[PDB]
């Protein structure tokens, strides 16, 4: 969490957390209930978000599901949708601990190597996370969209 | 000369690890530990054996153990192999 | 290291689950006590030297271990042990802020008993000094923060014994 | 580096005096634009790849000699794929550090982490300095096309790129 | 400054500021107005703060002004009050910066060496700072006094 | 490291002997197969990434170890394990060129089981991935070179078990 | 010990003791008898040395025994005289060893940390050691007092 | 570094000569003053902190350089300059023991003016602080040792100017 | 390391005692033999190479261990073993000068048997070579110094066996 | 020089000379007079020392002056005697310095490389130095010869 | 400056020697090539402007350094750089006539890199322009004189790099 980051940067210098870091922790801990409801909202609508983002991603890249693509076939498409679900779950974790650490430890670091290993193009992955952000913002509030967008953009930058 | 010459908070020298080792100490530990790199997957450097058994000087064992704990490593065994125990003069 | 939030997120992520009502329960529990935790951490940072001084004075200052032959006789050994007590207090404060003793396992207790046994440091006297420090710290921070801090003090003492 | 608050506080510490209403007005000036500075930072983080692709294309359309053989003069331009990747990396560098500078309200991060030693490196590598500034102000225009009528954001965007352009330049006049 | 420290901590890792750091910068620029108000109140009541802190110090530590003490005589007492004024000014700087960087970079790094070279007992300076802290927190509200003593406590911890 | 030639020379030198008819027998045996060894090493260098990809796809790509809770779940762990498989393939190629598995003992197997046990890496899944890599490699290089490569693949698997 | 230090300094270089080091060991073992005599004289006059040094300290530093001072009260004064006796014993050890290794390994390494943790002013300990030095050198001959104060001076320098 | 003995031996060796009567003259001269040199070095080691404190108090303690704007205003700068004065005193003591200022050339004066000019440290105030330290040091060690120490103090001041 | 003086001072200091008549007895005993110790150390430093050469010639040179199959057959092994014998002689000289075998425990015998067992070095032949070196060394330094040196030679042999 | 070496060994540790090092410097400056006397005796008897050492060498090693040997002929024999004179001069330097620093810095560092590049057997030089050692120690007293051979032995050890 | 004759005379005079057979060898060597040197110097004096023009045209005339932002963009900078190239050609001719590059050290290379670094002049482009001038000059004067001139051209380029 942010608490962990503050503690780690304070421990690496062999000191107690300064005043500014302590108020970082304070302000974050006062934000807890808002995030703890927002992930309620987003977990409520996952089955819809994934369903629409999936049709978007293949309207943009129809050759992925065409004969010869990486996702052509029932088994492959099911697992792309599963990847959608996993990334939405990671985004809920990231919104909970109010910074990028789950999205980085799981997800971003080493992801290009895994996808090059599997045969999924990386530009398709970037566009899929874009379509996911699209689908999620289409079904939530404007204040909630304001709160959730930077987490998607961090993923988009961490893949590229 | 030695690490415990009065330096603490508010010194000119930055805050750091302070060994209690008497100057020119000759006490030595024998330690076994594992230390995964946890940075190789974005620097892309070649691998190295992370399982180590070595002798470390008493004057550097504390900073060494704290560095090992910083980077996620696990310490499997420690042994003082050189030097007495609770010897007042004669650690040099 | 993982705090309470990291532990909840890990428990949820290791099952492919979204954060359900029990995770929200634990997260609210941590968020309600965070401000008390920050207050206690500030107060402890304020008075670390006096806490260590008073604990040493009440626990082992006039015993036989500080006399010739004792573990902490010479000035080197006295300074080393007060530095050790400072370590224990600082890491207990970290654990109290995080709400999770994993930092104590990773950075303090890992290979500590073996180091003390190789050096000849008495474990019982160390545990008693930590217990005396627990008294002064709970005293200074009040009942709730003192129970929180005593949790991690007792964690260190159990890992050392 | 120093943000604007740190530099004002350092100017007041230099004479050993407390903050008066002038320095406090200077600090209020930053506190009143901070939120739109953060909006600009978030926009830049959302559009970084596309902004740099557009900037590189617009640079190479009007400086086509940058993509051709170096000429015997062993000039470091974007000739091959190796040099091309290095140049795009530099463009990302400039974007990142001027985003930092926009958030700080100051240009000290720029001359400490970008400008100090830049011309020595480019001269030793023989990298073109004219087109390098050209692409920086191209990036500036592309960013400014997102906030046009809001003039205050226009100047806030113009600050870092124009600092970089005037400091990488030589003084012909 | 909080902005500066966030920028350096993000610079070492070669990454842009994550949405958590930007969130915290935003919260800081939003609170800058009450920060300036609190700095106002502490700044323009400096005479009473230094005077009443000097009293509480001299009543708690009569040896420093006793015959021969470090601050013995008119000039030495004036110099000690000068030092207390220095530290009050640094506390105002830290309050407006949102972090103890101004206090620590000016007046805390190497303070033990300086006061040992001058022959001044550092515990007396700590006592003076604590007395000034009580006097200054007496003039603020509850939350304001809590946030203002946050820096006096750091200055005391660094000056042990 | 010592290859076949180095091993023969060492066996002869450790007795103060000149290279007699049996040493000539072994040396001719190595010299006859050297060209096939070079061909196989070139072909394996050509297709290392595809070999590793196909072995991972046939051995552990869709099993439960790649799901949450499994060893290689996160992206860090996936990348680390594919790097490990690349290590195994490269060192097996070195051993095949040298005609002697001593490089595997000195540079690979020394302290590998202990590292995997401390990390928690499943040994059986690793051995099965190496076995799948043996299939693809023998497939790509043909029967004789595949038996040669499988010798050192099985050497690694036996040293790991 | 001189022999020990010569042996380590020769051991690091992986060589036998050169004829200079052996010369110096020889000169040391030849002077060992007057070293033991001087240690005798200092050792068995310990009561007067500690008493008269404590007097000169308390007259030079009345604050430490003033009401509230660190050595205020019967028990604290006894403890301070105990410390002075400790340092006199260490000086005798150093005199017989021919080098400040015994004094420095016992009582000098980390002395500032200890006395700061105890709340004792280190300058008072330095004053006490200087007073004991004058008292002890008063009882020796010219050359003997010169050689004996050689160690008190080192103890004072380390205790600044 | 070379002391008086090393310098005499070098002057004799650079000509293929044996140590003749003039070398014996210089060597006797050094050997006669060695004991006074040891006495002075011991006394200076005894009172280094007080010497630096008194020199700073008499030279630049209440001037305008210690006020805001001055070159040693903040606590960092004050500590740095007292550390510099400690360096100067220690190296002057080394030079006095050796009877040769070559250590000052090799370890102190080499690139010192350039460092001070890049930092903005006032050279005149530094030379005056060293002159004040010369007064106190000669005062404490007596006339002959004070002249010996003042030789190297003036050497440092000339190399700095 | 601790010599005789350090050991006496430690025994007295570990009890809070002043050096009484028995400590004076031991200290006088060491001071009386110091000059003989210095003489022996000088003579041994003079003739180390010849001592090692003669011990090797009388103990193990034209035997089966120097022939093919023997430990020190090759030139690497011969050089390594003569270096080992030089180590033993130098450390025995240190121990004789100090009058205390603690340096042998700290710098020589700690983990030596385990190293020799891992390398395959024969322990009996090593002990025999050290015994032959004891003969030559006592021969060269005379009876009393030879008894002194043989004390530490036998200490090394007992720690090795 | 002993003073120089003590100063460097104390300089690396960033400390003044301890009383042991000062004791040893004192003992050295006190013995400087007999050091100069011994250097006198060795210095001004150089012709006999070189001549008689050359004889003992040529009788012990007839191959070096045999037909074709390295020192074969008038000029080569003169050059070898020149080398022996070089080393006697260095031994006198070392005697007056109180330590083998002059001998080792001039004539020992890289001596094997030089004599291998010249084609000279280093064992012959060692034999010549040993013969000169016996001849020179024959002209001194017991303790003087012991102290003087102390350096010939070091030169022989370095020249193995 | 010293030419070949001056250098030979200096080498002979610095030893108190008369000019022996080796000095005569070098002197004859210079005297044999002097006439070719004079021919080349005349031809180079004839065509200096065309040589510089052609070198600039082949090396940096149409590159990006002559465009806005480049080094030699404005007319001042273009004129300054062609003057620099004229300097280099004239001094290389002097060095070729003298048979000794000491004039280049004394009058050209002394402090040139520092001046160019303070001004911001690109060193690589300058070295390449000098290399292009070497081509044209060797072209115009023929093979032997071109090698002679290229010696000093490469000397300037090495002193500049
Ligand atoms: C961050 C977790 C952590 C701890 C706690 C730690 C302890 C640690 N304590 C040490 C020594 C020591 N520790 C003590 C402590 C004590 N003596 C007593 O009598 C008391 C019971 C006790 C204090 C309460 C003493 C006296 C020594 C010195 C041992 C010696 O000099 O021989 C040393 C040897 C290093 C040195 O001083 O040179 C280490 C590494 N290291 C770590 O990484
Ligand atoms: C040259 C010989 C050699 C090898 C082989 C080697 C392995 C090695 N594998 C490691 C980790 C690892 N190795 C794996 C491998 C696997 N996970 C699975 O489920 C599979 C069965 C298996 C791949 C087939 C994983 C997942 C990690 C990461 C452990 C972690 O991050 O906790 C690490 C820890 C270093 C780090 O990544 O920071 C080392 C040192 N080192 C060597 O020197
Ligand atoms: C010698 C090794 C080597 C190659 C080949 C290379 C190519 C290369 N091709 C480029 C662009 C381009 N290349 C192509 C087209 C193609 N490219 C092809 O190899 C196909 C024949 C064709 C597609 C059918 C196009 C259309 C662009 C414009 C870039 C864009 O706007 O996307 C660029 C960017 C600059 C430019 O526009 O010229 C490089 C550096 N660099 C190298 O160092
Ligand atoms: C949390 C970080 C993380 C990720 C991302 C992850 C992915 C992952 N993706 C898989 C498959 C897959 N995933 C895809 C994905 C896609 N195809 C496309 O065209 C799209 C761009 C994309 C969907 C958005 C495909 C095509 C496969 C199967 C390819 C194959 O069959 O080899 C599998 C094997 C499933 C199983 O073993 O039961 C895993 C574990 N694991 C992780 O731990
Ligand atoms: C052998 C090296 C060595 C030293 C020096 C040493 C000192 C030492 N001094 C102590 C206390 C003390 N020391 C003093 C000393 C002083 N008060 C003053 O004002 C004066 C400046 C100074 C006397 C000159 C006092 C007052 C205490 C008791 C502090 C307290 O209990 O509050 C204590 C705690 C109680 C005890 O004596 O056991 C130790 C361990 N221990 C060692 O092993
Ligand atoms: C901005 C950070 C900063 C600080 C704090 C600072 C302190 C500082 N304190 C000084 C003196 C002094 N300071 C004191 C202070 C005290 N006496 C006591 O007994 C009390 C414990 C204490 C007052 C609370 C005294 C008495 C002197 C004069 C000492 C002397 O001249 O002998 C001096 C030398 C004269 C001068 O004021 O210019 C400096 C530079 N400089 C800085 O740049
Ligand atoms: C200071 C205390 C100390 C000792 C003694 C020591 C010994 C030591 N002896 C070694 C080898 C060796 N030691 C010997 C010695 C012998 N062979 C025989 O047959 C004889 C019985 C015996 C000599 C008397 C040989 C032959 C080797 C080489 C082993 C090999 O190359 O495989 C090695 C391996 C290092 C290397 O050479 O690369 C060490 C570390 N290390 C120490 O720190």
């Amino acid at each position: 969490s942010l608490v962990t980051q503050v503690i780690l940067s304070a421990d690496d210098e062999l000191r107690y957390p300064t005043a500014g870091e302590l108020e970082t922790i304070s302000s974050y801990l006062k934000t807890g209930e808002y995030r703890i409801r927002l992930i309620s909202i987003l977990q409520g609508k996952e089955q819809e978000i994934i369903r629409l983002a999936s049709k978007k991603i293949f309207q943009l890249h129809p050759e992925y599901i065409a004969p010869g693509g990486n996702a052509s076939g029932a088994r492959q498409r099911a697992l792309c949708l599963r990847d959608y679900g996993w990334y939405l779950r990671l985004i809920t974790y990231a919104i909970l601990a109010g910074d990028k650490e789950p999205l980085e430890k799981i997800g971003i670091i080493g992801v290009r190597e895994m996808y090059n290993s599997l045969g999924v193009p990386i530009i398709g992955m970037i566009d899929a996370i874009k379509c996911l952000k699209e689908a999620t913002v289409e079904v939530i509030s404007q204040e909630e969209e304001d709160f959730v967008a930077p987490y998607y953009d961090y993923i988009i930058q961490g893949m590229s | 000369a030695y690490d415990m010459d009065g330096t603490g908070a508010g010194s000119l020298e930055p805050r750091g690890i302070k060994s209690s080792a008497v100057e020119k100490d000759s006490r030595c530990f024998k330690v076994t530990f594992v230390l995964p790199s946890q940075s190789r997957l974005y620097t892309f450097r070649e691998l190295q054996n992370v399982y180590t058994t070595k002798m470390v000087p008493f004057s550097s064992w504390y900073a060494e153990q704290q560095r090992i704990q910083k980077m996620g490593g696990k310490i499997l065994k420690v042994e003082l192999v050189a030097g007495g125990q609770m010897r007042s003069v004669g650690n040099q | 290291m993982q705090d309470a939030i990291t532990s909840v997120i890990n428990a949820a992520d290791v099952q492919g689950k979204y954060l359900d009502a029990n995770s929200v329960e634990k997260l609210r529990g941590y968020f309600q006590t965070g401000e008390l935790r920050v207050r206690a951490a500030a107060t402890i940072a304020a008075n670390a030297a006096t806490i260590i001084k008073e604990a040493v004075a009440k626990s082992l200052l006039y015993s036989d271990i500080t006399r010739p032959g004792g573990n902490m006789y010479t000035t080197r050994r006295y300074a080393a042990c007060i530095r050790d007590l400072d370590y224990y207090l600082r890491y207990a404060t970290y654990g109290m802020l995080a709400g999770d003793p994993s930092i104590l396992d990773e950075r303090v207790l890992n290979g500590l008993k073996e180091t003390y046994n190789s050096l000849g440091v008495p474990i019982g006297a160390t545990i008693q000094a930590i217990q005396a420090m627990k008294e002064v710290t709970g005293s200074l921070v009040g009942s709730d923060a003192g129970k929180e801090m005593g949790l991690y003090f007792d964690y260190i003492c159990s890992g050392l014994s | 580096m120093q943000d604007i608050i740190t530099s004002v506080i350092n100017q007041y510490d230099l004479s050993g005096r407390y903050l008066d209403i002038k320095g406090i007005n200077q600090i209020n000036n930053y506190f009143d634009t901070g939120l739109k500075r953060l909006m600009i930072a978030k926009l830049i983080n959302k559009e970084a790849t596309n902004l740099i692709k557009e900037a590189s294309e617009l640079l190479f359309i009007e400086q086509p000699e940058l993509l051709r053989p170096c000429g015997n003069a062993f000039i470091g331009n974007a000739y091959t794929t190796r040099r091309y990747a290095a140049c795009i990396r530099d463009i990302e560098y400039y974007l990142r550090y001027s985003a930092y500078s926009i958030i700080a309200g100051n240009n000290s991060i720029l001359d400490e982490r970008v400008l100090d030693g830049l011309k020595e490196t480019y001269n030793s590598l023989l990298v073109p300095i004219g087109p390098t500034i050209r692409v920086i102000q191209l990036l500036k225009e592309i960013i400014q096309k997102k906030f046009s009528t809001e003039n205050i954001e226009n100047a806030i965007i113009a600050e870092p790129f124009d600092y970089l352009a005037i400091n990488l330049s030589d003084k012909n006049l | 400054s909080i902005v500066t420290k966030s920028i350096v901590n993000a610079d070492a890792e070669a990454r842009y500021l994550s949405p958590g750091e930007l969130d915290r910068i935003k919260s800081f620029v939003l609170s800058g107005q009450r920060r300036l108000r609190i700095a106002q109140t502490l700044t323009e009541n400096r005479e009473r703060i230094v005077k009443q802190g000097g009293q509480q110090l001299f009543q708690r530590r009569p040896d420093v002004v006793s015959p021969g003490g470090n601050a013995y005589g008119e000039e030495m007492t004036a110099t000690c009050l000068r030092d207390l004024d220095y530290y009050l000014r640094l506390v105002t700087y830290g309050i407006i910066a949102g972090d103890v960087t101004p206090i620590e970079e000016i007046g805390l790094v190497g303070v033990k060496e300086m006061y040992s070279a001058l022959g001044t007992p550092i515990s007396g300076v700590a006592e003076g700072i604590r007395c000034m802290k009580d006097v200054a927190c007496s003039l603020l509200s509850g939350e304001d006094a809590a946030e203002v003593g946050f820096y006096f406590d750091y200055t005391l911890a660094a000056m042990q």
